């Protein structure tokens, strides 16, 4: 009920072919070559599109699919200019964004992150254990429940680096994360855990994101 | 039967109801003895239906329109079929189907 | 004959928040669209400036049909009758009920920012009765400067002597928005470019650039030079002051090029006097 | 009888009554002591239908005349009939009905 | 008489007064001249009605011509029976019944 | 001999709102359709800048049929019979009555904006309170450079010396559309493509493309310069002028290329006074 | 021999309302139907481009029988009676002398009517008479169509009374005239721009339609794939096919496009030398 200050959602209509659903580096990499800034802000994170899934491991861009982008407000002037009504390439399609819109940090009693990655922890303890320990590091205090599949298994998801010739295994989980209260959720939604804040996972949202995904 | 009329049937139904969820919306946004116009809502939505240019314009305004529409039960069954419909099929197709809902629309309220 | 007053003035360097677009949710959004290199840049609008052009000449104590009340913010009308002849407004900037009609010597442009918009918005926290609630909406805001384009038909004029008030409206421009304009933003011109001429034809439409992206300081177009220099603006007819005659006056070659027999002053208010000497001049005054 | 002909009888009626909602938007435009249209306004109509080519042009313009013709009840009871209808059926049929309407609205006013 | 023949009798009588509407726009756009020709819009109407070979043809130029005649009172009187019979029956007997209508017409005194 | 004289205008760049669709509702739709590579493109009907060039023959003192009131706002015939011997609208735009018709020596083709149509919706609210029909209203405005492409068949005028008025008019064309209180456009050229030749066969038709489809640049097509390149058009019977002469110029080859032995002048007084010295040579004026 | 001259030209890309069909109410229409895959066409007649080849005849000097009064838009008749062996519109277009030498003729020149490249799909563009006042001829509608044209025709050489006079008949083509429409609103300039022209010695032509369009809301232009097709498997004898315009870069721009059998065709980017060199050709077959 509380909306976050010096925070704000930069978000993008986005449109053009459908893209792999871990975009990831692709669009990380696209964003970095239209805006040389982006590569040495530290404090921003890249929202997971939202599309409806499509054959394979892709994923069509729909007319409420948007590039979202969670930035401290005062640093927008550095990447407004190259990103606002530019275009990208993802592959060898063109994508063209237009004017954003802001959208205020909401406080919600229970968040949800589609994607956590933590150096060097894969199994599901020492996950655990990891996430308690950066709830440590930034003074938050809540219950950590990790999104399952139908089957009732931790949620694993990849992600894939495609840096020079050779292609990169980086691994991690997805949480829900509730008992926060307003002030600690917002400062959880604002700083994110774990790393790869940029590269489409890290960031949290609402519980109802969490839902949605483990329908599917 | 050949469901593509099925398909068309549930897009009207929840065009009326996204319209009657924007009548409310407008319902909500006036005040004080002036009486509601009801008919110039009908009229100021097919204007703004007419006003498009194909393809980006009127595809983000009927999605932005349906969105608006506020809870939308049919919708919510029928998210992924009538996406889809919105992403092929011609725009003025669209259009169409649009118009002959606004048309059928009255007997709800 | 038919004399034609084109100019294109530039506004001051500073933080700017004038004609809002639609105040859709918590945020108040700049008039903002796309102008050369493909870029953002923030509108305002002509309308806002006609306005204030308007009440400059209501306040000086110039006859005008319509009236601001500036306490009840209703605009009233002296006359239900538009009489052009003796009214500046009506003779000014025409009038229309729906000769019951007047096109208006004053034709204008809306107002583009200099530079690209860079995105910057700022925090505010408006007043709330839910028990003293503040909720913090979001209002942009661009610091540069804003050029737009007019055009003044003289002959147009029921009377002939009507265009020097506006020419003084122009350079002692009053506040544009009014409400709306969140800090006070002064769109009094800081360089003007202005030609007196008897075509209908003018290549003075937007000439100011910027150099850089992020700058507070305004350069001449490349295009507007090379017109000047190649003889298609009559250096008599060009009439160029403010800020811009510093930096005109330091280039290289700029006594051997055309664009200095061209009426450039270093003083908007001098060059503002001789101009309308000339127009006196020209116009029988 | 039959389903086919009841649907094309009340799609007749439908036709009227959009007709005669549209002749009174007229009638409200027009002022003063100029003579408000009657049977030009018919001309028109005629003519607007026959400027029409392939499918998709005379059911925008059908359905842009139904939405304009306002409130309507023999399309409020029926819609899934005369939406099927519509979106069936060659438009050359449809203009023939549409036609057939016209030529005998005029028992209303 | 039976019914059949009493709808016939009608179409007949609609026929007729949409070709007196018909003829007296003639008359009106060519009011220059001795006299506007009156066989020569005969031959013309015989000539445009056998050249329609095909139902859709005819019910289209049945439909354009009934409506270009005007009020067509006794198309007001019978909406559904009329449109039933232009509907139904086959083009070949419409064209059998329309050219008698041509034959069996008294033009105004 | 049979002399035409075609040519294709572009415009300079600004904000744009002449000529509007059907006007009812709250958006004042702007007269727009497709274009080449299937984008929308805005309009500017050829019948508004007929209607220009016979005003600016009005205004010039040249015995015209048709007179606009600029009073009344509507239009006066001198003469109730056309005389295409007398009058300069008459000999130039033809007339019909419904000898009572003529055809013309002016053909005018629609002018097409160079950058495709996207956004840019204007408020149109009226001050305050009173939120009549005369509330809250929108209207489209594009900001780009039109083009459009005319074409004179210079022995079919009754007089051969009033091409060059004219060439005058289509130099310094007076104000085009309608929305000039707040859209203020000057129609005039700033590059221009002139074709004086004795052959029905034109190949510089709407010959300006853009090279970004959101700047405010233009170039000059590919197609156009591969047909001067290949043997096409007579580069004696090019005329080629306006801010295109310098992106012309700093083009590599340009020297060897055929398109340097056309009459390619800066400055479109130049230009223009050489073609009408050509002209005049041609038509024994 | 029996020589025929077969070709397809392509017009420019631009608005045009070039041949309209009946008044209707206050919307003048193109004259539309169906051309291809169900979709509906704009066309020009046949008759609008054999009326500019006649008064291309005419104001190039040579004698025609029909003379354009240009100033009363009325035609007249130098001669009552017919004569192929002098006047040339006689000779190539024909007359047909109904009322009651040869009294018919059929000519030497066959046309098709002009397809639009384009489908049409919309485009009004709103008509005013402006002013204040209204009435009923205040608000009219006209249709346009941004789009190329591309029409078929054929000669019979050998029919000709003067078999010299192919030559101006090719030069008109060239150097068409204003082809019957709203030129005061609506300049569309009827100047070939591809020309694919076969001067053979027999009846089969294969040329009839070659251009086809892509993208189909596009300016663009290129070969139909068939037309590809019956060059390379054997058919249409290259050394008889003269392809000249625009479309000679595309054609260029063709991979294996030296192996192709297309490129033994006589194409010349340049329209002026193709056309000296057909008319050479032709000459020297003709004898002239």
């Amino acid at each position: 009920l509380i909306q976050s200050e010096e925070y704000v959602d930069l978000t993008f209509k986005l449109r053009g072919a459908p893209i792999p659903l871990d975009n990831g580096y692709l669009t990380y990499a696209a964003l970095s070559r239209i805006c040389p800034p982006l590569h040495e802000l530290k404090s921003i994170g890249i929202h997971p599109i939202a599309g409806i899934p499509t054959r394979n491991n892709l994923l069509e861009l729909t007319a409420q699919s948007r590039l979202k982008i969670r930035i401290y407000h005062q640093q927008i002037p550095l990447i407004y200019p190259y990103l606002a009504g530019q275009a990208f390439h993802i592959g060898q399609n063109f994508y063209q964004l237009d004017i954003p819109d802001y959208k205020p940090l909401i406080s919600s009693e229970s968040v949800y992150s589609r994607l956590v990655i933590i150096k060097g922890f894969q199994d599901s303890t020492n996950f655990i254990e990891a996430v308690q320990r950066q709830m440590d590091n930034l003074g938050i205090q809540g219950k950590i429940e990790l999104l399952t599949r139908q089957d009732g298994t931790p949620q694993r998801r990849q992600l894939t680096i495609n840096k020079e010739g050779k292609q990169f295994k980086v691994r991690g989980f997805g949480v829900k994360i509730s008992e926060l209260n307003p002030e600690d959720s917002l400062t959880l939604q604002e700083q994110g855990i774990g790393g790869k804040r940029k590269m489409m996972c890290g960031i949290f949202v609402p519980a109802t994101r969490s839902k949605e995904e483990e329908e599917t | 039967n050949s469901e593509e009329d099925k398909q068309y049937l549930i897009f009207i139904k929840v065009f009326q109801q996204a319209m009657k969820g924007n009548f409310a919306k407008i319902y909500a946004k006036t005040e004080e003895g002036k009486d509601p116009p009801i008919k110039k809502k009908v009229e100021r939505l097919r204007a703004e239906l007419n006003y498009c240019y194909d393809e980006l314009s009127f595809k983000e305004y009927l999605s932005d329109f349906l969105v608006r529409g506020g809870l939308n039960k049919y919708f919510n069954e029928h998210q992924e079929e009538i996406a889809l419909l919105i992403k092929k099929s011609p725009w003025q197709e669209i259009r169409i189907w649009s118009l002959l809902a606004i048309a059928s629309y009255k007997p709800k309220d | 004959p038919n004399y034609y007053l084109y100019g294109t003035v530039l506004t001051r360097y500073g933080l700017a928040s004038l004609n809002h677009d639609i105040r859709r949710g918590n945020k108040t959004i700049l008039q903002k669209g796309y102008w050369n290199n493909g870029k953002i840049h923030s509108f305002v609008g002509s309308s806002a400036i006609r306005w204030a052009l308007r009440f400059y000449l209501q306040k000086q104590g110039y006859l005008v049909n319509r009236v601001w009340d500036e306490e009840e913010h209703i605009n009233r009308l002296t006359s239900e009758d538009f009489d052009p002849e003796k009214f500046y407004d009506d003779d000014i900037f025409g009038f229309a009920l729906l000769p019951n009609q007047r096109m208006g010597a004053l034709g204008m442009n809306m107002a583009v920012s200099l530079t690209p918009y860079d995105g910057a918005v700022k925090l505010g926290a408006k007043s709330g009765r839910e028990k003293d609630s503040t909720s913090l909406h979001f209002t942009e805001y661009h610091a540069t400067r804003y050029q737009y384009y007019f055009g003044i038909d003289a002959t147009h004029l029921k009377d002939f002597s009507r265009i020097l008030p506006m020419i003084d409206g122009i350079m002692n421009l009053p506040k544009v928005g009014g409400s709306s304009n969140i800090f006070n933003y002064p769109f009094c011109p800081d360089s003007l470019v202005f030609q007196w001429t008897n075509h209908f034809a003018s290549y003075i439409s937007y000439c100011f650039e910027y150099c850089d992206p992020k700058s507070k300081e305004a350069k001449l177009s490349q295009e507007f030079i090379d017109e000047v220099e190649c003889g298609q603006i009559d250096p008599s007819k060009l009439w160029i002051g403010g800020t811009i005659v510093k930096d005109l006056q330091q280039l290289d070659n700029f006594e051997s090029s055309p664009l200095n027999k061209a009426h450039i002053y270093r003083n908007r208010n001098e060059m503002i006097e001789a101009l309308k000497t000339v127009i006196k001049r020209d116009l029988g005054l």
